[PDB]
RNA sequence: GAUUCACGCAGUGUUAACGUGCAAAUUACUUGUCAUAUUUGAGUAUAGGGGCGAAAGACUCAUCGAACUAUCUAGUAGCUGG
RNA sequence: UGAAACUGUCCUUAGUGCAGAUCUUGGUGGUAGUAGCAAAUACUAAGAAGAGGAAAAAAACAUCUUAGAACUGAAGAGGAGAAAGGUUCCUAAACAACAUUACUUGGAUUAGGGUGAAUCGAUCCUAAAUUACAGAUGGAAAUCCUUAAGAAAAGGAUUGAAAGGGAAUAAGAUUAAUAGUUCUUAAUCAAGAGAAAUGGUAACAUAUCAUGAACUUUAAAAUGGAGUGUGAAAAUCUACGGAAGAGUUCUCUUUUCUUCUUAACAAAAGUAAAUUCCACUGAAAUGAAUCAAUCAGAGAAGUGGAAUUUAUUGGCUUUGUAAGAAAUUCAAUGAAUUGUGGUAUUUUUGCAGUCUUCAUAAAAAUUAAAGGGAAUCUUUUGCUCGUACUAAUAACCGCAACAGGUCUCCAAGAAGCAAAAUCUUUAGUUAAAUAGAAUAACGCAGGUAAGGGAAGUCGGCAACAUAGCUCUGUAAGUUAGCAAGAAAGAGUAGCUCUGGUGAUCGAAUCAGAACUUUAAAGGUUAGGGGAAUCCGACUGUUUAAUAAAAACAUAGCAUUCUGAUAAAUCUAAAAGGUUCAUUACAGAAUGUGAUUUCUGCCCAGUGCUCUG
RNA sequence: GGGAACGGGCUUGAUUGGAACGGCGGGGAAAGAAGACCCUGUUGAGCUUGACUCUAAUUUAUCAUGUGACACUCAUUUCGUUAAAUGUUAAAAAACAUUAAAAUGAAACAGGCGAUUGAAAGAGAUAGACGGGGAGUUUGGCUGG
RNA sequence: CUGUUGCUUAUAGACGAUGGCAUCAGAAAUCGGUGUUGUAAGCCUCUCGGGUAUUGAAUG
RNA sequence: AAUAAAAUAUUACUUUGGAUAGUUUAGUUUCCUGGGCGAUGAAGAACGCAAUGAAUUGCGAUAAGUGAUAGGAACAAUAAAAUGUGAAUAUCCAAAAUUUGAAUGCUUGAAAGUAUACUAAGGUAUAUAUGAUAUUCAAUAUCCA
């Protein structure tokens, strides 16, 4: 097999030194340097990952069209469609409940 | 002759705490108006485990009295807090579990935690697992109240000291037996540097009062008194008593 | 192993170079120089070192500007 | 190939070629070399040939 | 190290360039005393300590 | 915080080699151990009647029952040598 | 002999007379042409260069090329880095000294040459920690404090990582030596310049689109380990079909071997695995499913959808880059090729749930989103510093080219349970403190041995011996978990067959049957076993360099003090410090040392204590 | 033999050919080290202890002038905050809450930021106790060792 | 006369020494005798085969 | 008994070594005269500069030296060029005076850097403490409408 070297001067196997061997042309492998796996967008209430957003590191959110990296909904980006639905009800049922019990009951 | 570890531990060099994943100082909310003349209300959001200590602590968030925010608090848990829960502080808060009223309010009898040695100090005792303090009397003509320490001393508290309603979280944690050194080794993590204990009687004369001849024994009586100085105020310091009692 | 064995693994400096007195004397961890005395303003001088008086004194460098005070 | 003054950085450096030989510049590298020069590496524009102005200099 | 500060690889060069005997026309000096410099010194011979 | 083998590490025995040595503590075989009371780098903290020590008066730059260095100091010597 | 100063007498003066002090400094003998130049398997032939293999064999000859023969054996004697070194790197001339012979060789002498970054790092951020002004403290030097003490800093100052966090570059070619740095081609990033939208029931979706200030909130950066299953890639192995070259060939072999490749960044023909959500319906005769689990009327299964992860866009094939490169051939610059698969093994990289903790396993720079509703394609630039070489049986630390020590990355075949021992391929090397002849004693290292079998010896020290796998079998004792691989016994090879274990052709694995032989684990690797007693309960630690243990630790047990302005305790002092980001299930000080059983009598003496 | 009582040298004898190679371990009371065992120094050091003499820490008493006759606070102590409403008058729901309308809204004043301790306690001076935690030093002579 | 030297000399041997021969010398293969192993390679038979054999063995 | 190879002894010559003699631009001591540093940036450190330099000496981007004043014909290891229209040489003078260092805008490890204002670059200034003056303020602290 064809055995390769660090091309960077980190010499140890530390989270960002990662590397993937590939092969090139004529047979030879070259060493690559792959990126840190990372987490995505969590339910401000739930700590659930949210859903349409990507998990990419955090300066690449900006490069992502403004489309991509939200929810077109109410708390998009922040809060699950779980974690909204309740807040609309308490928001509501509350205001609702205080409107008879008290004002004027 | 050397320097016993005792001295060694009160520079403290390699004996600082371990304190670097600790979540932070648990306490009360600093005392303002609205919780000495109203109540305030907090959430529990989460439920964590401070490193270093056995009981539970909450994060609990109370909105604002005065300002637009948050105010982002940490209390030590009582046992029956679960999260979303909503706890209330103030002089007319309920008697609930979790609650923070004044001692004053606590009728006789009542069991709290985290209880203020000096109003506003933000709690000092009952905070270890499974600890509370019982509300033994009040007194209204110089606005005192008595409480039982988990000592089972009596101290007497200004009415307006305040405590949480409960137990502390976490009890009966020292009643399971730690089989193995390691064990051991591992709950001094986020705790200082004390576990692996020479006998003093397996040290030498330079190093220990104890430090024996040819045969390991002290030599001389273990009950020493108080104004004894550091460096020889090994073993028991003003023993009333000494040996099994019955 | 105190002897041969353990000086292996001796690839760590002590002291580096003195900005104010130019010796390899200036301790990383101390942050302070073994010879001149650094960051204190007073350059360090001992009685009991007598010869370190005579080796780092007036008179033992060029004497850029004293040289023509004196003389004048 | 031109060896400068180590306080020159790469914009003086480019600057000066222009001025004193009447060149344009695209590229400019520069090493500092042991002995404490800078060695500074020149690139000129595909419309200017170094052929000349090499010559007019005295290297060749 | 390949790794250095600016001002110690220049006092590294320095070392480098004392590192050199004298020139032959100042051997043939009158009254010359000077034929070896005795401050010289090689890698594997004594380290420079810096 | 089970049993073992390997990469590594140690140092049980030979009281083997060597003992003006490869080496101011190493080599060979045998043996033991070989991931959670584990191993290890870098950064950092603790300094001499002090530090650090799972405790051997161990370790603190081949120096430790009180380091190294310089001054008092050409310390004193009823003792040895000239 | 030597070539420029000196002597005799009287007084004066003394750093004034040497055989010794293990005297001091320097120089020099015998020992003595003696001990040695013996670890790292190993060299040989022809040729070249050179003063340097001559000769009655003076039996040996340094460097380079070729041929033979070999070693390290891919956890390497291979290819690269961090620290450390500092020019040792490359070339030419030259060999006085140095590398225990010699050297035409060299990490040695002399002279030149060599290190190219918007994208790699430092720089930037903070961690443990560190240091300022003012203040506090001290006789002093100076100490303390790090946001508390302040008319200082919207909230708190400096420094602290070339392994932590982090905007953005790849392939090919090139040099005597540098190259994610130069050249060619192709990219990317940052900073600049030229009354406010739709779709879907929904989850959510639309080459910028489709405004969004103060303020606040959320998320990211950013989080242990074990073990199981599994997706993808690469390497290895292999099936089908070949193209090109090479090896063997009087004995066969439609044969053995080698090449058949492709980046960053983007695209979207075709098509996956896992998980989480959404719509319809409402499950009991309870179903669904995994290696294991686990799940369901706070709603299963089914049907149809949405999202995200899978080493860049979007995981894989494919496409642009892009064959024009590169690889392998052929001709004398020009021509040829560059399919498709695998229910195989290993490594890497993710994923999914399971387990474990009196352990819960960083922060900041910086980024995005939300709530709110204040206001109304082209082009330019990209600064500073490091960048050579070794990274070790010769470039580092040990006085040295020292068998010692010193942090990592990549990783082929056979065989095997195995990254074991052994052999080989790519790469490196045949030199690494000199050899030739002879083949005494005595050695060091490795072996064997008749008959006996520990009689030797303080003592089975040393050596021998056992040893892999399958089947049968396995005692006392016991904390009921073990003892246990107890002990003991049988089998094992080669060749020719049969059967079992799957999917809509393939895996090595298991069982059985004939026949033959030198009767089979044994080349390498590879437990000796039993019966008692003493100590320590166990895993662990220890006198670096004569003690590894019965010593220390340990869990268990027990005792003492302390309500925090306290106890212990550092400091000369201190709005000083530590346990303490703590609060009796805690902090501090001790003894004994797992479990079981039991801890008897004594308060006179010395301690300690008293509510006197 | 005698001698310092175990000679290579001296006395008397035995005896002797000069130069040495390989071994060898009897001797050279062989080399390595101003004996480490023992004793003597009016020589030390580590450790111990009601050895002698002291000392840090601890402790007790007195002094160091806050007011009114126990009460108060005013120095002093220990704290807490963004010095954020002090004092006197007048448990159904893990949601949002801010940049105000309107014609002040959103009340005034105190000589105390809010508590706690308190003329007591801390630190100073002097005096008694305690104090191997620690410092300095000593630990006779003769003597069939 | 003796010594060196040669037979990579033996009845000898650490090196010296000792012993033998030195042109009718010596050395060498080959062959025969003598041993060891066990029946070669190409096609149970060829096959009591093949291989080795002084190196410190014995003839020519 | 015998040989003198080795051994020993004396002299001459030579060698290894550097004593002795002769010598001194170096020291030691006493005395005399001063005791003349620095925010106008010192002492010390680093780096750099000669036609051929590594050290040392001298000097600081005007570099083994510039101007002025004295001075009058050299320097040399080699070659250049200049020179009585002034070479060497000397100086309390003039100009100039890199990075640091009390080091002082902020940072500083071996650190590369960086802010603001004035006059793209370049150059100045901006530490702490402190005296005087001016100016802008703060506190009902005292009066006070």
């Amino acid at each position: 097999a064809v055995r390769v070297t660090y091309v960077r001067k980190h010499s140890y196997n530390t989270k960002s030194n990662g590397i993937r061997i590939v092969k090139t042309a004529g047979g030879n492998m070259t060493v690559q340097h792959r990126q840190k796996i990372s987490n995505g967008v969590r339910c401000g209430d739930c700590g659930c990952v949210l859903a349409g957003i990507r998990h990419i590191r955090p300066h690449q959110y900006g490069w992502l069209g403004k489309s991509k990296r939200t929810v077109t909904r109410a708390y998009g980006g922040v809060k699950c469609h779980k974690c909204v639905q309740k807040k609309i009800l308490r928001a509501f049922l509350i205001n609702e409940h205080n409107l008879i019990k008290l004002a004027a009951a | 002759g050397r320097r016993t570890l005792s001295q060694r531990k009160g520079r403290g060099s390699i004996f600082k705490s371990r304190s670097h994943h600790k979540l932070g100082v648990a306490q009360h909310r600093a005392i303002d108006f609205f919780e000495r003349h109203s109540t305030v209300r907090g959430l529990v959001k989460s439920i964590e485990h401070d490193p270093g200590r056995g009981a539970p602590l909450a994060r609990v968030v109370f909105r604002n009295p005065r300002q637009y925010g948050l105010d982002k608090e940490l209390f030590i848990c009582a046992e029956g807090l679960y999260s979303g829960q909503y706890i209330y502080c103030g002089s007319k808060a309920s008697l609930h579990i979790g609650n923070v009223l004044p001692i004053g309010q606590c009728p006789e009898g009542t069991v709290v935690c985290n209880v203020e040695s000096k109003p506003g100090d933000r709690g000092i005792i009952a905070r270890a697992s499974g600890n509370y303090a019982t509300v033994i009397s009040h007194n209204a003509d110089n606005e005192t109240t008595r409480i039982r320490l988990p000592s089972g001393a009596k101290k007497t508290l200004k009415s307006n000291c305040r405590a949480m309603v409960g137990i502390i979280a976490g009890g009966g944690r020292t009643e399971k037996p730690i089989l193995k050194a390691g064990v051991a080794y591992r709950m001094y993590k986020a705790k200082r540097t004390t576990w692996p204990r020479v006998r003093g009687v397996a040290m030498n004369p330079v190093d220990h009062p104890h430090g024996g001849g040819n045969h390991q024994h002290v030599g001389h009586p273990t009950t020493l008194k108080r104004s004894s100085p550091p460096g020889q105020k090994a073993g028991k310091v003003a023993a009333r008593r000494t040996g099994l009692i019955r | 192993t105190k002897g041969t064995s353990c000086r292996g693994t001796r690839h760590n400096k002590t002291h580096i170079l003195c900005k104010r007195c130019g010796k390899r004397s200036w301790h990383l961890q101390k942050q302070r120089c073994a010879s001149c005395g650094y960051p204190d303003a007073k350059m360090r001088q001992y009685a009991w070192g007598y010869k370190a008086l005579r080796r780092r004194t007036q008179g033992t460098g060029r004497m850029r500007h004293l040289k023509i005070a004196l003389k004048r | 190939v031109f060896l400068c003054e180590q306080k020159a950085n790469k914009t003086m450096i480019k600057k000066a070629v222009e001025k004193r030989y009447g060149v344009k510049v695209i590229k400019v590298n520069t090493l500092v070399r042991l002995d404490g020069l800078k060695k500074a590496f020149v690139r000129l524009a595909p419309d200017v040939e170094a052929m000349e102005v090499a010559t007019k200099i005295g290297l060749f | 190290t390949g790794h250095k500060g600016f001002s110690y690889k220049l006092k590294l060069g320095k070392k480098i360039h004392q590192n050199r005997g004298v020139p032959q026309w100042f051997r043939m000096k009158t009254g010359n005393t000077i034929n070896y410099n005795f401050k010289r010194r090689h890698w594997n011979r004594r380290k420079m300590g810096m």
